[PDB]
């Protein structure tokens, strides 16, 4: 959940807003060690509760999000079911577990490419336009990640919106993302720069991965 | 002495206007049929599946015409090669399907089999089914047959499927086309194309358009 001026500001110039709890437990292994624990549902829950109970009358929250990168657990199912009881008014998406669980209103996978499959065990990241028509799925496809803009990239941009225009089904996407993380320093001279994972001392780190 | 008088064009030809040639005639086999007064008039072979595939019921359903008495059977016997594998007899009556009563005049038989070998176009496994309508005290009074290939073809979660897999169609659209002869097929001709079809890695042909 961002600060509270952030949805005013997009009730006001007009921006769709997915909100997203605060849970994020990416370097459990497996990844949903803590989510398919019961132990730590109320913690959960609570993170998600909370987050609905502040933000369910700004307009610009269109989508509620579960969170990120928790694998799917138990708590996941138990808490998109909460959100659907309390605000019918709202899709909840959730990516954990491979992108289209029983936990997400939406297919929302993060970097599935438009034409090439990426058929990882347990959790593959289809082709978009493959991923719409497996026997059986019905939902809308919307990227909560893709075209990851590290650097000098965004290479194949042009690919992903001719399929959003031309799948009813493909309703765009997220980019990740929006600022780079650096962080300024000063040299000896005064002089600020720029600054990214390791420069601090900190370790281990990621390095230029935060930009 | 036959005489027969064919028509070019018809009302039927609304209903015929396939891209080909517009020829006529009588361009397939002519031939004279006996059949005893009691006879065999349709019959229907179903097969029906457990989940696995392991376990089949073959239900045969057979209707008569003619003289319709309570000495009268029909015997249904499924072979695999040399080999009787079921065999099923009973008088006609079917079951009561309204308020006035049932076809006295049809039968179905159940045949349970075992392990049955499968029908796809990869392995071309087949039973013979021979229908006897026979009186009870065993007189013949004619058989009818066809082969039979045990498979279930059903769409499940948008696919098609035949004996619970998923297809894949490599297939041709085929007219019965001969240059010389026309639109008439000889045995030959039809060996030559599927011998073809079959060594070019095709599995399946539409019969475009009838
Ligand atoms: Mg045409
Ligand atoms: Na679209
Ligand atoms: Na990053």
């Amino acid at each position: 959940p961002n600060h509270p001026l952030w949805y005013t500001l997009c009730d006001r110039y007009g921006l769709y807003v997915v909100d997203e709890a605060n849970i994020e437990t990416h370097g459990m292994v497996p990844m949903n060690r803590l989510t398919d624990d019961p132990r730590w549902l109320p913690a959960m829950s609570e993170r998600v509760t909370r987050m609905v109970q502040r933000d369910r009358n700004h307009p610009s929250v269109i989508i509620w999000s579960l969170g990120n990168e928790s694998g799917h657990g138990a708590n996941h199912d138990a808490l998109y079911r909460w959100i659907k009881s309390v605000d019918p008014s709202r899709p909840v998406q959730y990516e954990g577990g491979g992108a289209d669980t029983t936990a997400t209103d939406i297919i929302c996978p993060m970097y599935a490419r438009v034409d090439e499959d990426q058929p990882f065990p347990a959790v593959p990241k289809w082709s978009i336009k493959k991923w719409l028509s497996l026997p059986g799925e019905t939902r809308p496809l919307i990227l909560c990640e893709y075209a990851h803009a590290m650097g000098n990239s965004l290479g194949g941009f042009a690919k992903y919106w001719q399929a959003f225009r031309q799948y009813p089904r493909l309703q765009g996407g997220f980019v990740w993302d929006w600022v780079d993380q650096s962080l300024i320093k000063y040299d000896e001279n005064g002089n600020p720069w720029s600054a990214y994972g390791g420069d601090f001392g900190d370790t281990p780190n990621d390095r230029q991965f935060c930009m | 002495r036959l005489a027969v008088m064919v028509l070019r064009w018809s009302d039927g030809s609304y209903l015929e206007d396939q891209d080909m040639w517009r020829m006529s005639g009588i361009f397939r086999d002519v031939s004279l049929l006996h059949k005893p007064t009691t006879q065999i008039s349709d019959f229907h072979v179903a097969t029906r599946f457990n989940d696995d595939f392991s376990r089949a019921v073959l239900e045969a359903e057979v209707q008569m015409c003619g003289e319709l008495r309570d000495y009268l059977r029909v015997t249904v016997s499924l072979w695999q090669g040399e080999t009787q594998v079921a065999s099923g007899t009973a008088p006609f009556g079917g079951e009561i399907i309204d308020e006035r009563g049932g076809y006295a005049d049809r039968v179905t038989l159940r045949l349970n089999v075992e392990n049955p070998k499968l029908w796809s176009a990869e392995i071309p496994n087949l039973y013979r089914a021979v229908v006897e309508l026979h009186t009870a005290d065993g007189t013949l009074i004619e058989a009818e047959a066809c082969d039979v290939g045990f498979r279930e073809v059903r769409i499940e979660n948008g696919l098609l499927l035949l004996n619970g897999k998923p297809l894949l169609i490599r297939g041709v659209n085929r007219h019965e086309h001969h240059p010389l002869h026309g639109q008439v097929m000889d045995e030959q001709t039809m060996v030559q194309d599927i011998l073809l079809m079959k060594q070019n890695n095709f599995n399946a042909v539409r019969c475009s358009h009838y």
